[PDB]
């Protein structure tokens, strides 16, 4: 009866209910580290050579 | 005025229930779900669909007798 | 210059010569009697609709 | 007053759900604004400041506001004096008052262009088919003294001479300035002029669609967890 | 001490939202009451932002609205939230009324009659706000109402030269349109609190029509989580419109400034006023037009005494369900006709569908319920 890895956090922190209401604050971190890798990079890839900072190297030559 | 211990009078019925942590999240989703929505749809449509089929036949006739009158007149422009 | 290229190539289609047929069939018939209110501004539109639908599908490749 | 010709749909490069505006076709479209019109048409709501980071840098933008001197206000030891552009100036208007504008243009008043694609039933599809759709009158119709036949204008008779033809101007890119190229660039500029938030709009719409893709399937699982108590209940009756 | 039951403020919250008995078989058609309360709060906060930068003067009204979309920071997102949030309000409101009509909820008499008052007050509010930007639909929308409002026989022309400030059209004209439009959403809020106070006396109806006092569940946590989920799914659809198509529901002709001189090619109101406009133009009179417009909202208050069936809801009545969706497909016809020009096909279709809206509610529905009673032997 080998179970699957559900109970990572059932015992230590998400049992005292402390980190259940704290994960909105303690758990606010590093996903605006992780989703520039999404939306921003998908945006400049669909529009390649069409934005200003693509073409601005021409008149920025002083 | 109407709280839980004051609503009705009831005798001889019994209820059995399980904890949410003793149950799996999806017992069935697609084997129970598809034939249940196919008979909920068979019971509906002969009450709901025929009024909207009559709006379609009035939209199609009404936007076809406007175009024949806003100057599609080759043979209706005689001396 | 790219437009006049495209507009002429698509002017020989089974919908645009079929529209040119009725157009000069009626173009000849207005000018005879000189008291007539008949136009053919209608007849031009059936040709320009058929033609401009095919220009839009092909023109923007040749630009920019 | 019988039937209209409605414009066809062209494959513009900003007609996608996440497609941006081409910022070199905006740059070439401001120069067709400021050499062909700007003389019969106004553009009251756009300034020189609005073009920094869109198609020009801040230098190349002061030096273009320099090119026309303007009429400033009253001061002591002078008059309402004159001065070149300050980069906070709107685009300079082209008719002293509304009344001179009629007599210079056959009674017809030429419309403001700051909202022109947003205020037409058809957008830049309509403006493109207008400028490249000038033709000769059909046999049966007559026109006034100065009045031209255009089939994509409400009631074929327009009081506007065809303002663009082959080689009306020269682009500073080496781009061949044919008739269809210059009409394509004053539809891109004049779409930016109407909607200057176009590209910022479509990039917030992607930062919403994937931070709802975290939040929605996990409030749904919290709902399904509470309701499983009621969905599994059994009932017996023993009289 | 349970402090949820003994504190003076926490008692009221507990009796209204936490320990409230609710039926267990409530559908998602019962979601749209709290969606309406979300749409009202959204229109208030967004409207209080626009009112610090708007100017009510017919020379600078159109120019103060273009200024916030171009100059003020985040003014373009807040303006198109307000215009599209008003379409969201009116689509939830039509679902809400059609729910209470199909399931028989009008039998809660004090709750139904406060609701018919709330329907008039939001329709008048949305009319005043569409005058404020002053383009060519704000102009030709204002004059069509107020020359129809001079056909009141004894006090009519007294009331038309009051709302423009006394003059024809000037600066002090849109100070009265603006002050009505500011004040009415805060009266709508007070009428919605009284609305729920009368519903707390009976609790809710349910899709079967049968009383459910033997099957109650607490409101928390079962409908606190189901209402949060429906609100998030509504904020998704609203932002699809603000960020990917902000001009889909409007008209292009309102981007031209108001001119008694030029001419607009057509007169088309917003989509949620188009059904009332089609009933107006079918009456060749101007006293019988404003009467039949007001009698199409006021016919809702006769629904309790027109009820002749033995059962409360339409779940077990198959002939009453064919008539319910004949009535919905007739309000779709009147929305299409209201945006068409006045020529030959759209003039007979428009008046044969104004007759059918009153023939179904007043005649065909009470006769069909009696035939159903007789086929069940009561
Ligand atoms: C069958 C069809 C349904 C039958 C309708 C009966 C129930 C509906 C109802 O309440 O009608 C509201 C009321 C009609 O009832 P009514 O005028 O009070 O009848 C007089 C009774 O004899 C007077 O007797 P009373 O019992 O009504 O006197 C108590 C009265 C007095 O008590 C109060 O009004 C409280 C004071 C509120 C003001 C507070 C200070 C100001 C702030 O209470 C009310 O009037 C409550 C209704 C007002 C709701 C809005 C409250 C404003 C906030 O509203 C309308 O005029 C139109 C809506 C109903 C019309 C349907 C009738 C067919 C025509
Ligand atoms: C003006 C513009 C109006 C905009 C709204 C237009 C909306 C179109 C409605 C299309 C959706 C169709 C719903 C699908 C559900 C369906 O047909 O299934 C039938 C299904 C069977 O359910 P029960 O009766 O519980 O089971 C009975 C056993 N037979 O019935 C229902 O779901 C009934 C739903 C009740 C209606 C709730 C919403 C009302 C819908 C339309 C609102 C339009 C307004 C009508 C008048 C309002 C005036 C302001
Ligand atoms: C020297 C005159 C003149 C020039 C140059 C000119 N126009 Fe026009 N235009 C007019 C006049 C006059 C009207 C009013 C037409 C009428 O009412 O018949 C007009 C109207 C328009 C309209 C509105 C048509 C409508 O449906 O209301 C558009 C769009 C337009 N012009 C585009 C342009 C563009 C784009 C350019 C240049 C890049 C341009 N015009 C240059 C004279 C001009
Ligand atoms: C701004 C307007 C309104 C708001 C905020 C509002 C709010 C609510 C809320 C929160 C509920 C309880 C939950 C629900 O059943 O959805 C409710 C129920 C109800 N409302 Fe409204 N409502 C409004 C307008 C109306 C209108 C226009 C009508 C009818 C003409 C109406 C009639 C009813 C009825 C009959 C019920 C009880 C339905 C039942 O339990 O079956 N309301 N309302
Ligand atoms: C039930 C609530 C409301 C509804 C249905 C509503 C509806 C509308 C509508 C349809 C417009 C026209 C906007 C356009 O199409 O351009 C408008 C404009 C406006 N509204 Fe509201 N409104 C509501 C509440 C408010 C409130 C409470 C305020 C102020 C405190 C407000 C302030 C304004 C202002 C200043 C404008 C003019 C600016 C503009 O046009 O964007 N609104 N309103
Ligand atoms: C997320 C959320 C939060 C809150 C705080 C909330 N509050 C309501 S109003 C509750 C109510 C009252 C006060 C009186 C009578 C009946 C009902 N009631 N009964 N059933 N339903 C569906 C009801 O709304 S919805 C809602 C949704
Ligand atoms: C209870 C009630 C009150 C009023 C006052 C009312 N009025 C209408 S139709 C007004 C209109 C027209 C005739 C033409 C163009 C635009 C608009 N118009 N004005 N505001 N909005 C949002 C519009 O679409 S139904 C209705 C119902």
């Amino acid at each position: 009866a080998a179970p699957t890895l559900t109970a990572r956090l059932y015992s230590l922190l998400f049992r005292r209910t402390s980190t259940f209401a704290l994960t909105i604050a303690v758990g606010a971190l590093f996903f605006e580290r992780a989703f520039d890798q999404g939306a921003d990079a998908i945006y400049e890839h669909i529009n390649q050579g069409k934005l200003w900072k693509h073409i601005k190297h021409k008149y920025e030559n002083k | 005025g109407r709280e839980f211990g004051h609503l009705t009078r009831m005798r001889h019925v019994i209820t059995y229930s399980l904890s949410p942590f003793e149950q799996r999240a999806f017992p069935h989703y697609f084997t129970k779900g598809i034939p249940n929505v196919l008979r909920r749809t068979r019971a509906c449509i002969l009450r709901v669909a025929p009024p909207f089929v009559v709006f379609y036949l009035v939209y199609t006739w009404g936007t076809q007798e406007f175009e024949k009158s806003k100057r599609k007149n080759p043979a209706a422009y005689e001396n | 210059d790219p437009l006049t290229t495209v507009r002429e190539q698509c002017e020989q289609i089974e919908k645009c010569i079929k529209a040119r047929e009725r157009l000069e069939l009626c173009d000849q018939r207005v000018s005879s009697r000189s008291q007539t209110e008949e136009d053919c501004t209608e007849e031009l539109f059936d040709f320009l609709h058929a033609r401009d639908h095919c220009v839009a599908h092909k023109l923007f490749n040749s630009l920019k | 007053t019988d039937l209209e010709l409605h414009a066809p749909s062209y494959p513009w490069s900003h007609r996608g759900l996440l497609s941006s505006l081409d910022h070199t076709s905006i740059r070439r479209g401001f120069q067709v604004y400021k050499q062909v019109c700007s003389s019969c048409h106004s553009m009251d709501y756009v300034a020189y400041r609005h073009l920094v980071g869109v198609c020009y840098t801040e230098e190349e933008a002061k030096a273009l506001a320099e090119e026309v001197e303007v009429q400033d206000g009253p001061n002591e030891d002078g008059e309402m004096f004159m001065r070149p552009g300050k980069l906070s100036d709107y685009f300079p208007k082209p008719y002293p008052n509304p009344e001179a504008a009629r007599a210079a243009n056959n009674g017809a008043l030429p419309p403001d262009l700051s909202y022109i694609v947003r205020a037409r039933h058809g957008g830049e599809d309509y403006v493109f088919s207008l400028l490249t759709g000038y033709c000769e009158p059909p046999t049966g119709v007559s026109l006034r003294e100065g009045l031209y036949f255009n089939p994509y204008f409400p009631g074929q008779a327009i009081a506007m001479a065809p303002p663009i033809y082959n080689e009306v101007l020269e682009f500073d890119d080496g781009t061949p300035a044919t008739m269809s190229q210059v009409a394509k660039d004053v539809c891109t500029f004049l779409r930016w002029a109407s909607e200057p938030e176009h590209d910022h709009r479509k990039r917030m719409g992607l930062k919403m669609l994937m931070m709802m893709g975290l939040l929605l399937p996990l409030v749904y699982a919290m709902k399904r967890h509470k309701w499983s108590v009621l969905k599994s209940r059994k009932l017996a009756y023993r009289p | 001490t349970n402090i949820r039951k003994s504190h003076p403020l926490m008692k009221i919250i507990n009796n209204a939202f936490i320990d409230l008995p609710a039926p267990s078989n409530i559908s998602s058609w019962w979601n749209f009451g709290s969606l309406l309360g979300i749409c009202l709060i959204l229109q208030i906060l967004t409207g209080l932002f626009l009112a610090m930068h708007y100017t009510s003067d017919t020379t600078t009204a159109f120019s103060s609205v273009t200024h916030i979309c171009r100059d003020v920071n985040y003014g373009w997102v807040i303006r198109y939230l307000h215009a599209n949030g008003a379409s969201m309000f009116f689509i939830c409101l039509f679902i809400h009324v059609g729910r209470g009509l199909y399931y028989g909820s009008y039998m809660f008499l004090e709750t139904w009659n406060i609701g018919v008052v709330l329907l008039f007050t939001v329709m008048a509010t949305a009319f005043m706000g569409y005058v404020l930007p002053w383009g060519q639909m704000s102009f030709w929308g204002a004059t069509v109402i107020t020359n129809l409002l001079s056909a009141i026989p004894y006090i009519g022309t007294d009331l038309v030269e009051w709302i423009w400030g006394g003059f024809s059209v000037d600066k002090a004209t849109l100070t009265r349109f603006f002050a009505f439009h500011f004040i009415l959403p805060f009266i709508i809020t007070a009428l919605a609190a009284v609305h729920l106070l009368f519903l707390h006396e009976t609790g809710s109806n349910n899709p079967t029509g049968i009383s459910s006092d033997m099957d109650k569940i607490p409101f928390h946590p079962y409908y606190t989580i189901k209402d949060i989920l429906g609100a998030l799914f509504m904020m998704l659809i609203l932002l699809i419109l603000v960020l990917f198509s902000p001009d889909l529901l409007g008209d292009p002709d309102n981007y031209t400034p108001a001119n008694p001189l030029n001419t607009p090619p057509h007169i088309k109101p917003e989509w949620y006023f188009l059904f009332a406009y089609a009933i107006l133009r079918s009456i060749p009179n101007k006293l019988g037009g404003v009467l039949a417009l007001v009698a199409s909202i006021l016919i809702l208050i006769l629904m309790p005494m027109l009820h002749t069936s033995k059962q409360r809801s339409m779940m077990f009545r198959p002939l009453s369900q064919c008539l319910f969706w004949m009535l919905v497909a007739d309000l779709i016809t009147l929305t299409w006709i209201g945006g068409q020009p006045v020529e030959h096909p759209f003039i007979i279709i428009g008046q044969l569908a104004s007759i059918l809206y009153f023939l179904i509610i007043l005649v065909l529905m009470p006769i069909t319920s009696i035939i159903e009673n007789n086929l069940l032997k009561w």
